[PDB]
């Protein structure tokens, strides 16, 4: 039956870990599929990792030159949760070089982009069954999520953007209800930036927390409801989540200017004017992970926070970040629950091998003790594939 | 046609042990039937065990059973007897001979298979 | 329940991508069939992909001399869609060198011809349970479509061809009801060639698009009822279908012997007067595909066309072409939507190789917007088995 | 529902194609199991291969020395019809070097046996679950059919020898019931031999073909009805039906001592006084498989025969043979359909290789066209483990 | 429905094998996870093997140093019985360096314990959704049984320790009910030591046998019921469980300081005041597996027994053994029969390889004939990953 998403967040004091899938330890050896961008989406059933694979696999010279994030062979497919992207358990969903995907509660929803850059086609497929496409509008690159879309009452929500990377571009709404695209609405937001949105439904909302990867180090944000009336800012807090960033500092409600060139996709979770904030151990690269408790954050811009969590050690690799949730249906409690996953990149360009692929870990949100550590990818490179 | 090639002469003390080598000196090797015989000057012939390598069972006879040991060497298609604790008796000229005809198909195997056609 | 088969085809004005498998470059790597002749069947649930495996994997010494189409280890096989033809996610069908399938709607139908060229034998089964037989009469290779079949109201149809392959052969209907040949009938069609027919339903009818493997550079096709009443002719369009051909030219409702020698596998479908025309971009190889809307192209013999969408760059390798129908007992729509496939072949005769395979991608048919791009196989030649 | 099994043997006029798994041609490359003495058997629902591994896979350094028949690593295991025996898709059945399989229509009985030579014990299994043992009664090696078992009336039938393989051993019948032996019979068959029995119920009643190694080049038979009561005799054709055999010439209800020694695993058919035989091509190795129709070869001792269909090459390697139903519960017909299967050993004691592996192919028999062809094993020996 | 539990052991006079994998052996060659505490755990409807891996395969350079029990990359994962632990047919359960997981009737319960020494965490899941977390309450690393817990009338139990592993530490019982715990006690128990227990449900109680590294050569055991009232001691038998231990002698119901040091995951079977008893058969090393029927061995302190099962040969590797049940729920039985497994620890520190492993067999407790013999791993080490 439809998910109804009418719970707000649980209220959470920690982070449990939920799955890890050495996948690219285990790629060393087994037949496994060089990927990058992953996220994990669940159904009122079960929870799976969606996943771009680059139609190569690991220690295969087809990995070769893999930096690149477009080409015609790059598929949106997904695998049960903690196994490893193989041919041999992934289920293919499209073909897509940016891809979201969310299970309204009935049949998954997926979204496939790809194309030229000039007139990239976005396919929507629900149960599998193309249901509607949309056509780049800009005529620059188009992109979405790449994590999971929120879906409430039987309508799923996501966002996409077209035009520039390292400047003013365009960003939409969807309301996509049975995979057709009944809304949308383009944001008004001048001097924003929108990009690889981490959508979670919230008491019969939605609120996306993005990258600015034009001139912001902080978060940009923009929540909506059915009706997709919208309202957007900035993560005020002086905790920067983004990376590069400064160090800490005085916050801005607005987009920092400071190290605001281009950054990481991530996630945050509000409560009230609290907000949990996920961001990178380092300042200038991808190296560690760690959650921070800033209960002032949402709207206060001081550089003060409470309680912060390791997840994985500073001095190794980490990536892209997202938000995921349990719903009621899923878990049997009263609120959605919140969850994330952690991209743990390897390869091109930081380490010396001809390709770049990543593993995945997660968390889920619990009211109960946890405990802080470093959940690494473990591989050691460079492969024999390397040499 | 196929030869045999064994050891050279031996001379032990008793208590002690010998090991006799046979080199298959052809084609046969591998599934055919070899087999150690004994014969002590100015008497009978008698056999003390066989072997078929390809697979890798033995048969014995009941009096050298215990101290009689014949393995083989499927690389370098080579038979080997090995008599243990060695008595004034047991001076003979020992023989190792293939047999005929290539071994039967056996899918459920004894331990203890032999074949005898003749040698 | 049973799949009626009752609507027209639902009218397109485009061609979004279904799904791309990357056979190829994953077998690089991964555990492979050395597969050809590949096609995707749907049934009110799922979609497969069949395809004739060759009994040996990529980058392995049997995969030597897998030119020959026909050998006693070819075998019928499926997947799912998207996922690649290995031997730990495929399921078996038949032993065949040449095949076709289907699902009438309750059960998978599946044809597989195998034996010697002057006595082969199609085996029929229905649920993987062998129903009927039917031998070569004209003892002269027996071979079908290599695509999907039609069925409609609980029947299915084929097409079977006995006989010379550069020269007239005999070509009869089937009508199959749950795996048992009920009816057939020999179609009297001199100076006609038929081969490898990609049959779709369309309103209680079936019509096949052929290959015109002796003098035909345009595509025979023919349609007919449950009874087996039936019609004959060739495309009259001007932009010729088949590879080899001549360029596009005042074309002929009957065989263009212009370049007319040997073909490939192809289809087309018909809106009134009108044909949706799939075919390669090279006249002389089999390199690169595309979409072509001909307004008139159906009754017509004018080289004037409206609407052409790229599929594969002309540079690189395509192959067979097929049909493939996705019912409204799986789509909820009201009518009938038409997709195909395209079978990209790598290696030998066009390569230096010592095998041939192939990978696939398809599309499916929306009134929507779509684009036009190049989808390859995209694997790197020679393999290391090559060397 | 239970398989009632009181219907008669469907009448037939040939052999169609079933199924082919081309396992030691794929084990070249991928992972597969060293297996021997494969078996099919069904349920209402599906058929599956049961087979032997020896705990080991192709061109691995563990499949050396894999002649031997009995090792504590050797295991009972399954996968679907046409499928490679591979770990990745083999279902676990029990740790057996002797096995055999049938399902009464609600669960799979596996039998299997192990322990040492002197003391094996059999394992029968109802649904995976342990429900009755049973303990070699001769202290000589203790083996089972190879094939499947005969269910009727929701009782399963299944023959195991006891004693010398070589000479006159112990033969006994058994009745199980959801797993649990409920009567058991010894044969009073003095100077017969029986090993390795083909069993298959006929309208209420099982009649066992088995494989006389100790005198006989004919092969021996026991029929019996639910209560146990049996008869005992030899197929009187002069068409020997044994690998090694004399050529043909006038047979013997009683064994044949001409080349009566050691001998292969076969089947056949009975029809009133007719039989169905299958058997080598060669006399003297295992080479080459046919179907041999003598319409009075059951109880007549001529060497006349009226139709025979060609199966494996005469040159080409074949092994063990065994017989599997279809019962109408699956097949929808009005009466029990024959069919069977022919091993395809490859490697030692025949080629020069390290290890022992065989493939599979099956036919099914159908009152329709069939052709007889060559479906051998195809894999090019030595593998890269051999060198 | 939910697992009663309220049935008494079967009683039992042998043990019938029932799985083995052959995994070491199957991962010279494929794709096998290294894994180590492996166990077996049963639904009503299926049985499965739980482990933990190490992140990494076989006879890959990531199984380097996988000596070390506790990493960030191991994780609790499952795959049917008798199957090999491949990424391509294991289900993920939890991230995990130690680990215990049962079902209660109606979904899995999984526990996986991760973290840092100090800080360790255990992840309790309920169908995959995590439901409870409990953190070290010593900071001394927490473990929990490696085998399967034990579940009664809805609610399942399991033991854990914190504290010393060469001293007096803290024992605690739990009470899970779907996943969440609702009670627990911590067993006053001076001068005991409890690691690594098997518990199985017996009339409505639950009796843990357990191994006391510290000062123990013979097994402690704690017995509890639903309000965890419970009950400690040792076996007093002479025949000495744990590895190493003294030889057979005068036993003792308090802990045998002789050779009293650390020791090995064991069970035990208690019967009135008799006890089934699983050891290795070597005195100082992990070398074979024997059953020893002491009818008195619960209570009395003698050496004398009267039934002894040869499991593995004393030449030949074993490692950890636990018990599992068959709840007449899953079987049809009216008591719940005992089964065990017995890991085989292959490399090092007892052979020359770069890395750790294991593979698994397992018995079932039948009232019928049975026999002795020698299951070993079988693997020929050293690896090639291992030059
Ligand atoms: C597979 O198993 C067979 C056994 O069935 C192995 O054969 C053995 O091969 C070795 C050499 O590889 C033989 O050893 C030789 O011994 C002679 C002395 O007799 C010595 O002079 C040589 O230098 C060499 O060490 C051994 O006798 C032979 N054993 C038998 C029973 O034939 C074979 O090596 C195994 N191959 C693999 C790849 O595992
Ligand atoms: C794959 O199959 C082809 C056959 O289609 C194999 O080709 C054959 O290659 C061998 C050499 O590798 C040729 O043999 C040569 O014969 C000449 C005499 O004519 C002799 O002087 C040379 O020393 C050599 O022995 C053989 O003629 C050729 N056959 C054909 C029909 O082309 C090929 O070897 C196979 N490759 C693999 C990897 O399986
Ligand atoms: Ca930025
Ligand atoms: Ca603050
Ligand atoms: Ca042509
Ligand atoms: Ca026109
Ligand atoms: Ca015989
Ligand atoms: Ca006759
Ligand atoms: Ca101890
Ligand atoms: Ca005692």
């Amino acid at each position: 039956v439809k998910l109804a998403g009418n719970s707000s967040l649980c209220p959470v004091s920690g982070w449990a870990i939920y799955s890890k899938d050495n996948s690219v330890r285990i790629g060393s050896k087994g037949d496994v599929f060089v990927i990058r961008e992953p996220f994990i989406s669940c159904s009122p059933l079960e929870c799976r990792t969606f996943f771009l694979t680059q139609g190569a696999l690991l220690n295969d010279k087809h990995s070769n030159g893999t930096i690149k994030d477009r080409s015609p062979y790059r598929t949106l497919m997904s695998c049960p949760i903690g196994e490893v992207p193989s041919p041999y358990n992934s289920r293919f969903e499209s073909v897509a070089w940016s891809a979201s995907a969310c299970h309204d509660g009935i049949n998954w929803l997926t979204i496939g982009i790809s194309g030229p850059d000039s007139g990239a086609v976005a396919v929507l497929k629900y149960n599998g069954i193309i249901t509607d496409t949309i056509k780049s509008w800009r005529n620059n690159i188009l992109r979405t999520q790449e994590s999971e879309c929120a879906c409430v009452n039987g309508s799923c929500f996501t966002i996409m953007t077209d035009g520039p990377s390292d400047g003013q571009a365009s960003y939409k709404i969807f309301r996509i209800e049975k995979g057709k695209i009944v809304k949308s609405v383009e944001m008004n937001a001048p001097n924003y930036h929108y990009e690889e949105c981490s959508c979670y439904p919230d008491s019969s909302e939605i609120t996306c927390v993005c990258r600015d990867n034009w001139h912001g180090s902080n978060r940009p944000w923009v929540s909506f409801n059915q009706n997709l009336e919208y309202q957007i800012g900035y993560i005020c807090s002086g905790v920067f989540g983004d990376n590069p960033r400064p160090n800490d500092k005085t916050g801005s409600c607005g987009p920092v200017s400071s190290n605001g060139a281009n950054g990481v996709k991530g996630f945050s979770f509000k409560y009230g004017n609290g907000v949990w904030i996920g961001r990178t151990k380092s300042i200038s690269s991808r190296k560690g992970f760690e959650m921070i408790w800033d209960p002032n954050g949402w709207t206060g811009t001081d550089n003060k926070f409470s309680i912060k969590q390791d997840i994985v050690g500073i001095n190794e690799w980490s990536g892209y970040s997202g938000s995921f949730v349990q719903h009621p249906e899923l878990t049997g409690l009263d609120c959605i629950r919140p969850c994330f996953w952690v991209e743990l990149i390897r390869g091109r360009p930081e380490e010396n091998t001809i390709w770049t692929s990543g593993s995945s870990i997660s968390f889920c949100g619990v009211n109960s003790d946890t405990v802080g550590w470093s959940w690494p990818d473990g591989a050691e490179l460079p492969f024999t594939i390397d040499k | 046609e196929v030869q045999l090639v064994q050891s050279g002469a031996e001379v032990k003390k008793p208590g002690s042990s010998v090991k006799v080598s046979c080199k298959a000196s052809g084609g046969p090797f591998s599934s055919y039937g070899f087999s150690w015989v004994r014969q002590a000057p100015g008497q009978g012939l008698e056999w003390m065990g066989g072997i078929i390598p390809v697979y890798g069972t033995t048969n014995y006879a009941q009096k050298f059973q215990g101290r009689v040991t014949i393995t083989a060497d499927e690389s370098t298609s080579t038979a080997y007897m090995e008599l243990s604790s060695l008595k004034s008796e047991d001076t003979a000229v020992y023989y190792c001979a293939r047999d005929l005809q290539r071994t039967p198909m056996v899918d459920r195997i004894i331990g203890s298979y032999y074949y005898y056609n003749g040698l």
